């Protein structure tokens, strides 16, 4: 553990500290772009609803688990668990889940699982919509269910931190359904970016504390090494001065 | 320390073991105790002794402050005799559990891109949590 390794660790920590700020800038730009896209989609969806309304003139619970599994994810998972326990009647409602965790939560409550998917299918919003919209149409056409809603194990800065959820059904229909699903996905992505900003802000402090600990340890080792080296050198010196010390002691003890 | 500090201990701890019937027939079991500083197990005396002894029981301050008692870190502990120091039923009951605990710790630390866990890894996690 020499000064070279300490310097290399220091420069690596500095590089990561700067890259965190750069990533923060990039994530802010991405968030602004997604906000603009969501606003445009909301305007188009409102126009589409108006035009459809002029043209015309048991619940399905879809559950999605978080992307990762950290302490925040576990807390959100257990809150989603109590929300399920307080907002589902198994004898009358049907629950479709994607992800191992929400699938287990549905299993433990003996709910009726329509099907089980892989979580990464949610990443492709187009395929996700093209699949579950047709499934929901086939369902509500048979009157097996007439209420459809979406819940995610994820926090929203608008609801004072509560979970994101939306009751899509009940309110050319398929285009409106796709637009609503796209809006839900965009809201989720916006919330995720807003959380990511604070996560980066935390990582910066973690790096700083790591640097402080490393510097303390390095200095603590260096001082001991230097002291031991100096003591060895002077012991090697003072071995050769024994005779003069003994002579001086004897002369002092002889008397006068 | 002086340079003798290894021998000073080795010639001591070598005075124990299991002996044959023609030389006393008994057995001396030794349990020496050593203190580490800030969890640094790679100190001079601590390592000199890990080299003279036949194993180690490492007590963790992190586990002690968390309420675990005894605060033994099984991941950092080892016995070099293994099942040879156990009876047959005890050897069969715990034939391969330490490797499972090591794998469980490794899997808990490891970070992967896939959001799903393979079933063998899930079984290992269950067994490790139950073992704890």
């Amino acid at each position: 553990m020499k000064r070279k390794d300490v310097e290399e660790k220091k420069q690596n920590l500095d590089f990561y500290h700067n890259y965190i700020d750069i990533s923060k800038i990039k994530v802010l730009q991405k968030l602004n772009e997604e906000i603009a896209s969501l606003n445009m989609l909301k305007l188009q969806k409102g126009e589409s609803h108006y035009l459809l309304n002029r043209i015309i003139n048991k619940e399905l619970y879809i559950l999605i688990d978080p992307k990762k599994l950290d302490l925040f994810s576990e807390a959100l998972l257990r809150k989603l668990s109590q929300t399920v326990k307080e907002r589902i009647r198994p004898d009358k409602d049907f629950v479709i889940t994607v992800g191992t965790n929400v699938d287990n939560i549905a299993r433990q409550l003996n709910l009726n699982i329509i099907d089980h998917y892989d979580l990464d299918l949610f990443n492709q919003i187009d395929d996700f919509a093209n699949r579950i919209g047709e499934l929901v149409d086939v369902g509500l056409n048979n009157k097996i269910f007439n209420y459809v809603s979406l819940l995610i194990a994820q926090s929203s800065t608008k609801n004072n931190g509560g979970l994101v959820q939306e009751r899509i059904v009940p309110f050319f229909v398929k285009s409106v359904f796709k637009q609503e699903l796209f809006e839900f996905k965009s809201i989720s992505v916006i919330e995720e970016l807003k959380i990511e900003l604070q996560l980066l802000d935390e990582k910066k402090k973690r790096l700083e504390e790591q640097k402080k600990e490393l510097i303390l340890k390095w200095n603590r080792a260096r001082k001991e090494e230097a002291t031991l080296q100096s003591t060895l050198l002077f012991s090697a010196f003072k071995v050769k001065n024994q005779k003069s010390t003994r002579d001086e002691i004897l002369r002092l003890s002889k008397g006068k | 320390y002086p340079g003798d500090i290894f021998y000073v201990h080795s010639s001591l701890l070598e005075r124990g073991g299991k002996y044959g019937p023609e030389f006393g027939g008994g057995s001396i079991t030794i349990l020496p105790i050593a203190q580490t500083l800030a969890g640094d197990i790679s100190g001079y005396i601590p390592t000199n002794l890990i080299s003279i002894t036949d194993g180690q029981i490492y007590t963790s301050a992190k586990l002690f402050n968390e309420g675990t008692r005894p605060a033994i870190d099984v991941n950092l502990s080892v016995s070099r005799l293994g099942s040879a120091a156990q009876s047959k039923f005890m050897a069969f009951a715990s034939s391969g559990l330490k490797k499972i605990y090591t794998e469980y710790k490794y899997l808990k630390r490891l970070s992967s891109f896939s959001s799903k866990i393979s079933n063998r890894d899930l079984e290992t996690l269950q067994k490790g949590k139950a073992f704890e």
